[PDB]
């Protein structure tokens, strides 16, 4: 058994962590006070859920997580929230003034002061791991903390935990749920310094989660809670392998082996189905072929793009619920004959499938309906570069007039780090095109 | 605990600061004695941003009242909410400023500045974490202009990394006290260009036309003009005073694309005349809020281009209906917004409406049209400075003509800076 | 349409399907980049006070 | 008030649609870089599709189908017909074609020779034609040595296909020609055929004993108006419209354009567009697409229709710009952005 430490950075990271750890407890049957009746080994054990939870002599199951925010307003909810007894105070680190949506502020000005405190609070969790696998870092691109402080944390984790792996759960900036004009700057700044330090990153575009909530959940104006409850479903389906008995994606190392043949191109697209409104009278339960086929609809992709005009490098099917291998193959054959699936010529054309019999757990009073079977498809398509183009364009519109640059220069950062990061993104866009187009 | 220190300097500064506290004290449930009698927890949520909690659950406005003659501040202390202000926070002289920037900045004001700062340092030394300072003042007078900008220059020295916010009333010959208001304004504009992060420009001419034309007030008073400034200051500070997804620095990071271009045009809506009971829809709030006849800068935005725009909607309304209407004004007049700053228009909703209004909207624009403002001021300045008219009032206080020529060149540069970004 | 590595357990199963065959900075350099930015903040705030002293 | 942008100043078609949109007082034009637009008239090459469909509140429409290049490229169309089971290599309406990469760069060089030697052994007509997309550069010859040696002299991909040695000729004149039909596809993927086509005819008597002089073999509007010496003799601008051609078919062959030719043209369009629907449809996409096509056809002496190429950015005959463009606004633009007949098209229903 090997442990996984989760790190949540910035307001986005913390709230999404709130929605995920809320879900992990319901899935493993862990009460808010940290008690777990189903667990029979009191105060110890090397089970599958012990990769995310540690145990105390008092029978408490404590998440192996660290929350960090440069402003104490968002973490304070966790300290007095429903799950206040889950974590102990050392796991929740809070500053006094945030980064003002300024990457240079989160990375240099404020970061230097609190970086060592974080690492220490992390090293304390690491000292309980008999075989630490790596880290799951949740954050945003737009926030000055999620963007600026994360890249610094990754740089240090690669120093104090060399051989360990690190996965990301990034939030792509979307103007429909953001009041920050400089997030294109922060995104392209953080992706540049974090690239060589993240072995695999799952991007969730807030635009995509927004529409899935209005189109499928019939929510006219979605709240962060609606968005995070949905995002934690995907996160749960992506981490379930690490927390349940199985053979596919059993440790973090298996996420690069199965998803990232080339290093820099470590951004898998995700897709989830079904998303059914609980407020519905009652939905006709979808079959395996029907929910599988939906994995190739743009409507329920965590990033809005067009895989039909890219090339796949890898592909995983994570099913949860009443599914057997026979129905999976049956649905796959049907889809190849109708869909547009163009692979690269130096990767085999095939799918690794994983089936976990436990159906998706429904958050009491949430927005999602209880389904009998759901699937999450992790596919590494060059079609995701579209997201990088959009962002890279906006970065070009503002940087042409040096707009807003003074805010970053004023925190100690050099103006040349903009064009440097940008040229890196230009390189990352080229490496994507060298692999997909003919 | 992100606290803001308020400072009001001069006649105009104090009279406006007074109502601003009267207005927000009402919305936060604070009575003229500092006691809370509200009905919602939203009021006290972000209460410490502008109020200090004393003993017995007392809320004392974190504000400093500054003036060089007792007259105006005597009124506040005897006004409605006068008792709410901390007695020590009244720092005033006796010689007066004679509507002279030189006196407020170099001679009379210099004798009192060190004592006003001793109070500033007192309120800060209690703040768990100080966001920054906000100053209310006019630029055409002597104290709020000459001394106010002297305070800013000095606050930036003791607090070099805190936000310096101001509400600055620009002078207008149509609402003029003395002929030397252009002199005083040109001198202060240079201090603001250099030492403030955000300045809400408020042209008295705009306020007059709004009271005369839109509001249908036969003979406007400085009292009618201040009603607007109250409603406007209350709106722009909604982001800070109530729960919503915003501090002073974040506002500057998202509004000021260039250091020296940080002067904003506020706007309010509705602006009804006493047909005052008609319910106001969301389209109407938006069509008015962007209308030039509802702005306080006396600048035609169709003559310039917007760099960044913020809008706050107050009341129980449709947040889906707000989005649809904001996204409409942009797509119907995208020629007046710069195309090199993506999503440069943001919107924030608020559930607590101002006093006596079902729903309202406040407008914060960083438009290049504001150069037309600094143009008038620079015209009225040169018309007098080319003959050296009224210079003796200033050269007698110790100044020289060179310092006047430099402030002239300082603002003409500010105009050229707003011009290259309009193409 | 082959199926390989079929592994089954109480909590589920997993397998692989083949449709077609194929055809860092040290701790010294980080402290330097951080102290270099702080040095440029100290220099800037110096020119600010120098200007305020003038 | 709808807004649109213009990123292709060289397009003669959509330069008129822009003039018509502004003539409605309800469509405003914006700078070619302003992202707030309802309609895009994008560039030909490297059109940034990935940046469409991300502006909140705006329903954006583009005038090109992403991936349509698979059908509008010389080498792309060939590979699509021989690989798509919907068309098969035994497709009956497309001339036997092979993709040939120049020997300085898969490649069907040997498969071409196989079918070439088989024809040379069987006495059957063995006249081929070489061509490429980067041309303005065509060689008609009955020898495989000249065709292969000609492609090696270039540096881009070419294609060799069977030259119709028995093409239908018009009289008087004994001349060759081609047919151009225009097809508009809206966001819903309705396939509308413009009732009006044009015949770009040849003004030189067809000479099958001299493929060297390419004035009597090629029917390009620019070649006849440059290298031909009978330009504008029998018809105006080597352009015969469906009324005069449908009259000639009746006085000479005793048949109608609807039956002998149009039924075949309407079938080819269906089979081509139906084939690539599951790859370019914007039915569940965040933005919507619509594109105008121009198919070119050949007619042999047996009154069989052969497909030449498909143009994704085609031009139109001078006399038909007004009616067609307005039809674009009716069924392609106003069908998405309504304004405050006797359809000029012929809907080709199908199974989506
Ligand atoms: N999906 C999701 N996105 C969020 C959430 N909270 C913030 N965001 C996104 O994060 C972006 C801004 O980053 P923040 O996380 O708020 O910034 P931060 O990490 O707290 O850093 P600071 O600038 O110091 O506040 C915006 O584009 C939001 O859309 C959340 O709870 N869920
Ligand atoms: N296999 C074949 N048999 C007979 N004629 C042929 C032929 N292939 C091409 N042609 C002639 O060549 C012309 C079409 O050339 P092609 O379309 O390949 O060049 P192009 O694309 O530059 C002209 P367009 O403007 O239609 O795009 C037709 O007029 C036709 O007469
Ligand atoms: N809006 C507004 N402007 C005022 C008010 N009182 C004075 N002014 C303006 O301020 C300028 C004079 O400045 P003043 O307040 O006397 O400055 P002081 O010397 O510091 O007291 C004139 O141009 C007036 O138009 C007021 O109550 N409201
Ligand atoms: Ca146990
Ligand atoms: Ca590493
Ligand atoms: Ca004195
Ligand atoms: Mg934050
Ligand atoms: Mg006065
Ligand atoms: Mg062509």
């Amino acid at each position: 058994m090997r442990e996984c430490i989760s790190i949540h950075v910035g307001q986005a990271g913390v709230q999404i962590g709130n929605a995920c750890w809320e879900l992990y407890c319901l899935e493993h049957g862990i009460q808010p006070d940290g008690q777990m009746p189903s667990d029979k080994t009191i105060g110890g054990g090397d089970d599958s859920f012990n990769t995310f939870f540690s145990e105390t002599g008092a029978g408490k199951h404590v998440p192996r997580a660290v929350f960090v925010d440069l402003e104490p307003t968002v973490i304070d909810e966790v300290r007095t929230g429903t799950y206040r007894q889950l974590f102990h105070p050392e796991q929740l680190i809070t500053g006094k003034e945030d980064a003002a949506n300024n990457y240079a502020r989160g990375h240099y000005t404020i970061g230097k002061e609190i970086i060592d405190l974080v690492l220490d609070r992390i090293r304390k969790l690491a000292d309980q791991c008999t075989g630490l696998q790596g880290f799951l870092v949740f954050h945003s691109f737009g926030g000055g903390t999620g963007s600026g402080f994360t890249s610094l944390l990754m740089e240090r984790l690669s120093v104090d935990y060399g051989k360990k792996s690190k996965l990301e759960f990034s939030i792509y900036p979307a103007p429909q749920v953001s009041t920050a004009v400089v997030e294109p700057y922060n995104s392209i700044l953080t992706t540049h310094t974090t690239l060589e330090h993240s072995d695999c990153a799952f991007m969730v575009d807030n635009e995509a989660i927004y529409d899935i909530c209005r189109r499928n959940l019939d929510i006219e104006r979605p709240t962060y809670t609606n968005l995070n409850r949905l995002i934690s479903q995907i996160v749960s389906s992506i981490t379930a392998s690490l927390r349940f008995d199985g053979a596919l994606n059993v440790d973090l190392t298996e996420f690069q082996t199965n998803l990232v043949p080339y290093p820099r191109i470590h951004f898998p697209l995700a897709t989830y189905a079904p998303v059914i409104s609980a407020e519905k009278a009652y939905h006709e339960q979808l079959s395996v072929a029907e929910i599988t086929n939906a994995c190739f609809e743009p409507a329920n992709q965590m990033v809005k793009c067009d895989p039909r005009h890219g090339k796949y490098m890898a592909c995983c099917l994570l099913y949860r619920g009443d599914v057997v291998p026979k129905d999976v193959n049956a649905a796959i054959a049907t889809i190849k004959t109708k869909r547009s699936i163009q692979f690269v010529d130096w990767c085999p054309t095939g799918f690794k499938v994983g089936i976990n019999y436990q159906p998706p757990t429904v958050v009491p009073g949430g927005d999602l309906a209880k389904v009998q079977r759901a699937v999450c498809m992790l596919s590494n398509t060059t079609a995701i570069a579209e997201a990088w183009a959009r962002l890279d364009h906006k970065f070009d519109l503002m940087y042409a007039k040096r707009a807003f640059v003074h805010w970053y220069v004023g925190e100690g950062m050099e103006e040349g780090e903009f064009s440097e990061a940008r040229e890196d993104m230009a390189a990352l866009e080229k490496d994507y095109e060298e692999v997909g187009v003919d | 605990m992100r606290e803001i220190v308020h400072i009001q300097a001069g006649q105009c500064g104090n009279q406006i600061g007074a109502k601003f506290w009267e207005v927000i004290s009402d919305e936060h449930g604070i009575d003229p004695t500092g006691s809370y009698h509200g009905d919602s927890d939203l009021q006290l949520e972000r209460i410490n941003v502008y109020y200090n909690e004393a003993t017995g659950n007392k809320y004392v406005p974190r504000a400093i009242l500054v003036d060089l003659e007792p007259g105006t501040m005597d009124s506040v202390r005897s006004g409605p909410f006068g008792q709410i202000f901390r007695p020590d926070n009244f720092v005033f002289g006796q010689s007066g400023a004679g509507n002279n920037w030189a006196k407020g900045h170099y001679t009379e004001g210099a004798e009192l500045v060190d004592s006003v700062l001793d109070v500033v340092r007192k309120e800060s030394e209690s703040c768990d974490c100080l966001q920054g300072f906000q100053l209310t003042h006019s630029l055409g007078g002597g104290t709020g202009s000459g001394m106010g900008t002297l305070l800013i220059s000095k606050i930036r020295e003791e607090y070099p990394d805190r936000i310096m916010n101001t509400f600055s009333v620009m002078p207008s010959p149509k609402v003029s006290d003395t002929v030397v208001e252009p002199y005083n304004a040109t001198l202060s504009v240079h201090q603001l260009v250099e030492n403030t992060d955000e300045t809400y420009c408020i042209d008295n001419e705009a306020l007059y036309d709004i009271c005369f034309r839109t509001l249908k007030l036969t003979t406007p008073t400085y009292g009618d003009l201040n009603h607007l400034v109250s409603a406007t200051m209350s709106g722009v500070t909604t982001c800070l005073r109530f729960p919503g997804q915003a501090d002073l620095r974040k506002l500057a990071v998202n509004m000021v694309p260039f250091p020296r271009l940080h002067f904003f045009m506020p706007g309010f809506a509705p602006l009804t005349s006493r047909q005052q009971y008609r319910a106001l829809t969301v389209p109407e709030l938006t069509q008015q809020m962007f209308d030039s006849k509802n702005m306080m800068a006396a600048c035609d935005p169709r003559h310039g281009r917007y760099l960044t725009v913020a809008a706050i909607f107050r009341g129980r309304m449709s947040m889906k209906e707000v989005d649809e209407q904001m996204l409409n004004v942009q797509n119907k007049n995208s020629s007046y917004f710069v195309e090199w700053i993506p999503n440069n228009v943001k919107t924030a909703v608020c559930d607590i409406p101002p006093r006596g209004l079902k729903m309202s909207a406040t407008f914060i624009g960083n438009s290049t049209a504001i150069q037309e403002l600094f143009k008038r001021i620079s015209e009225q300045f040169t018309a007098m400075f080319r003959r050296k008219a009224f210079l003796h009032w200033y050269t007698g206080e110790g100044m020289d003509e060179m310092e006047f020529t430099e402030a002239e060149s300082n603002m003409n540069d500010l105009v050229s800076e707003y011009q290259q970004y309009q193409d | 349409m082959e199926v390989i590595e079929l592994n089954k357990c109480t909590s589920g199963q997993s397998f692989e399907v083949i449709l077609k065959p194929p055809s860092d900075p040290s701790l010294e350099e980080i402290q330097k980049k951080l102290e270099a930015a702080e040095e440029r903040r100290k220099y800037q705030e110096a020119e600010l006070l120098k200007h305020l002293a003038e | 008030m709808y807004t649109f942008v213009v990123r292709d100043e060289n397009s003669s078609v959509y330069a008129e649609v822009s003039r018509l949109l502004l003539a409605t007082g309800q469509w405003k034009r914006l700078r070619k870089d302003n992202p707030r637009f309802n309609l895009m008239l994008g560039e030909r090459n490297r059109l940034p599709f990935g940046r469409l469909g991300h502006e909140p509140g705006l329903v954006q429409l583009v005038n090109y189908y992403r991936g349509a290049d698979k059908l509008c490229r010389k080498a792309s169309l060939v590979k699509l017909i021989k690989t798509s089971p919907e068309l098969s290599e035994s497709c009956t309406w497309f001339p036997e074609s092979y993709v040939i990469y120049p020997t300085n760069l898969t490649d069907e060089r040997e498969v071409f020779l196989a079918a070439y030697n088989r024809r040379r052994e069987g006495r059957e007509g063995n006249v081929w034609i070489a061509k490429s997309s980067a041309g303005a550069g065509i060689l008609i010859s009955s020898e495989a040595s000249e065709l292969l040696d000609f492609i090696d002299e270039q540096g881009q991909v070419h294609v060799i296909q069977k030259y119709l040695e028995k093409p239908l000729l018009l009289e008087p004149g004994h001349r060759k020609f081609d047919i151009r039909s225009w097809v508009l596809v809206d966001h819903l993927y309705n396939i509308y055929l413009y009732r009006e086509g044009v015949l770009r005819t040849s003004s030189e008597p067809y000479n099958s004993a001299n493929f060297q002089d390419k004035t009597c073999h090629l029917t390009n509007h620019c070649i006849q108006k440059e290298y031909s010496k009978n330009y504008g003799r029998y018809e105006e601008g080597n352009e015969m419209f469906f009324e005069e051609f449908n009259q000639y078919l009746m006085d000479a062959l005793n048949t109608t354009l609807e039956n002998s030719i149009l039924l075949q043209i309407k079938h080819i369009i269906r089979s081509c567009l139906m084939c690539i629907e599951p790859a370019i449809s914007t039915k569940h996409l965040h933005y919507q697409s619509f594109q105008l096509f121009g198919f070119d056809f050949m007619v042999d002496e047996e009154l069989k229709v052969w497909l030449i190429e498909v143009n994704g950015a085609p031009a139109c005959a001078q006399k038909l710009y007004a009616e067609l463009c307005q039809g674009i606004v009716d069924v392609a633009i106003s069908s998405v952005f309504p304004l405050a007949p006797t359809s000029i098209f012929i809907k080709l229903h199908h199974h989506h």
